[PDB]
DNA sequence: CATAATAATAGTTTTTAGTTTATTGGG
DNA sequence: GCTAATAAACTAAAAACTATTATTATGG
């Protein structure tokens, strides 16, 4: 399932839009144009799956697909890309503002169904299946009506259209942030974020689509058609990009097998494998050594039931994974799989079975730990219920370690680390650090990317404290440090 | 090592519980009652980690015992 | 042995298993 | 007293989803 995500951003021009706003600060434009960029850096780091744009209500000299008044487009539904960055940010601060007001002005007449109007226009324009629409519009204007009520109508009658479309719209106090103070009119039929957005946080990706519906064989005869649902994937940088130095062209890399020989090229038949052992030089066939690797057909040959005794912390592998039921070519499936789920505090016996993930690969004995419905309060369902794909190590797994024996230390030490542990306690987060370097590399492409002078270092969690573990625990890991003779040397 | 298996006993084509002994040759059962009270006190720390049988060697390469060195 | 047809084949992208760099390592 | 089992890329990764084009079972 694949579908781009569209959000469109709405701001006022006329004449509220570059003041003070009761304050001595920057005037909202610059602070909104910081948001709008923060979100677009977000996007991209992020994705590259989905379209934004810019448009702007109340203009001078008029710029859109079907040519009204007091409409201006800048950007169109498109990537986000660094060209969109430098044109934004060359209408940031106080000198974007005089230059936005050098080729643009201020003090035209709003139109609200103008607005909803090339809108749905620009959302006409995309020829990609839409998975998701939204629309943000941040002004100062809490009911901006005090105009014909005729235009309020027709705008009543477009946001109607939209809303049947399945188009939604998204505003928010900006002129007197709390109390409640916005949407006088806006809140009959239109249903804070700006820390939120301005948060910019980045260096996520997102979930597209599952893989690997394999099926459930208990077996011979009966099957049950599953999918195996990734959770937890080891991120990384990009993969660089080869280019050529004057032209910052792509390169057609070109690899081969060759001879120098004849000077001739060789065919990927003609090239046999050949291994080294004792006194013979064993030749192998490539379609002998993918056969090799084959040893049956994907699938879930249910081997038993084990209680989850035999699992041990020590003993693990490569990241287990979650199942869940797929009925497209097996019906029944999905009600067989939920009453051997609800049946767990029963079942605390794991399922036993040998994992044969894709085609001609060795399997891995893999245990089912059922898992839970860790339904919350908030009805959201963290973990839905399904069974861990925790791997089994094999005998030639593990590296045997020297047989050195430590006999039982004294228990005045065991009591006061103890109370240092005790007193040092962190509240685990499980989303609470991002790796240092990834993000950094993030850091380096928004950097330099743009005209940008210095990159920004973001501060990271992961870098342990110098001190503040100390005074939150004190001095006694000191004071009670009394061993004899420190390893120090 | 005795010619024959040594020790789910049946989960696929299994070894017999039991052979007849007192049928076999004089000359056997002397040498495994010597070897025997020479092993008693004596069979290898191998042997305490894993004893090479019979059936194992033959199913398995236990004596060839894949692994790294040292970590 | 024809033509308002029809569909069961293909084709683009996500993510694991392949191999080179480099550092503790003696007779 | 000169030969490390390290793990950054090695190298080109048996993947589906959502998009179109060739067969026909048949009107003729």
């Amino acid at each position: 399932y694949s579908g781009r995500d569209s959000l469109i951003f709405l701001v006022d021009a006329s004449k509220a839009m570059f003041e003070s706003q009761s304050e001595d600060e920057l005037t909202p434009f610059d602070m909104s144009i910081q948001c709008i960029q923060s979100v677009y850096i977000s996007k991209i780091i992020s994705s590259d799956r989905d379209l934004l744009a810019v448009v702007f209500y109340g203009t001078e000299k008029d710029k859109n697909s079907v040519n009204f008044k007091n409409i201006y487009v800048l950007q169109e539904l498109d990537n986000p890309g660094a060209k969109r960055i430098l044109e934004l940010d060359q209408f940031k601060g106080q000198q974007g503002q005089k230059r936005f007001q050098d080729m643009m002005g201020h003090g035209s007449d709003y139109s609200l169904s103008e607005v909803l109007w090339v809108c749905a226009n620009l959302f006409s324009d995309v020829q990609f299946k839409m998975s998701h629409k939204r629309i943000m519009l941040f002004t100062n204007e809490d009911n901006p009506h005090g105009n014909d009520s005729a235009k309020a109508s027709r705008a009543r009658t477009k946001a109607g259209d939209l809303r049947d479309t399945g188009i939604f719209l998204d505003l928010m106090h900006l002129k007197k942030p709390g109390g409640f103070d916005i949407s006088l009119f806006y809140r009959d039929i239109i249903s804070s974020k700006l820390e939120d957005l301005l948060r910019k946080v980045r260096a996520k990706e997102t979930r597209k689509r599952a893989l690997s519906r394999l099926k459930l064989k208990l077996n011979k005869d009966i099957v049950i058609s599953v999918g195996i649902y990734n959770l937890v994937q080891k991120a990384l940088k990009p993969p660089p990009i080869k280019l050529y130095r004057e032209t910052n062209e792509p390169v057609k890399t070109k690899t081969r097998t060759f001879n120098t020989s004849t000077g001739g090229l060789l065919l990927p038949s003609d090239t046999k494998r050949s291994q080294i052992y004792g006194s013979r030089q064993i030749i192998l066939e490539k379609e002998e050594t993918e056969e090799l690797k084959r040893f049956d057909d994907p699938g879930l040959m249910l081997m038993g039931f084990k209680p989850l005794v035999l699992l041990k912390k020590h003993h693990y592998l490569r990241p287990s994974l979650f199942v869940y039921p797929e009925e497209s070519l097996v019906i029944g499936s999905s009600t067989l799989f939920s009453a051997l789920l609800i049946k767990c505090l029963e079942k605390e016996v794991a399922a036993l079975c040998r994992y044969t993930p894709r085609r001609n690969i060795p399997p891995y004995f893999v245990a089912l730990v059922p898992q839970e419905e860790e339904l919350d309060d908030q009805k959201i369902q963290v973990t839905p219920p399904g069974f861990q794909l925790v791997f089994l190590p094999f005998a030639d797994d593990k590296r045997k370690m020297p047989f050195t024996e430590k006999i039982m230390a004294t228990p005045e030490q065991v009591g006061k680390m103890k109370a240092i542990v005790e007193k040092l306690r962190f509240t685990y987060r499980s989303d609470s650090f991002e790796n240092p370097v990834l993000q950094q590399h993030f850091r380096n492409l928004e950097a330099l990317a743009l005209d940008l002078m210095e990159p920004e270092q973001a501060v990271d969690l992961t870098l342990p404290k110098v001190e503040a573990m100390n005074k939150r625990l004190g001095s006694l890991v000191d004071e009670f440090k009394e061993l004899v003779y420190p390893p120090d040397y | 090592f005795l010619p024959f298996s040594l020790g789910g006993p049946f989960r696929l084509g299994g070894h017999g519980p039991s052979f007849p002994l007192k049928g076999i040759t004089e000359q056997q059962k002397e040498g495994l009652e010597i070897v025997k009270m020479v092993m008693i006190s004596l069979e290898g720390e191998d042997g305490l980690d894993e004893i090479y049988s019979f059936s194992e060697s033959l199913r398995k390469l236990c004596v060839f015992k894949k692994i790294e060195r040292h970590s």
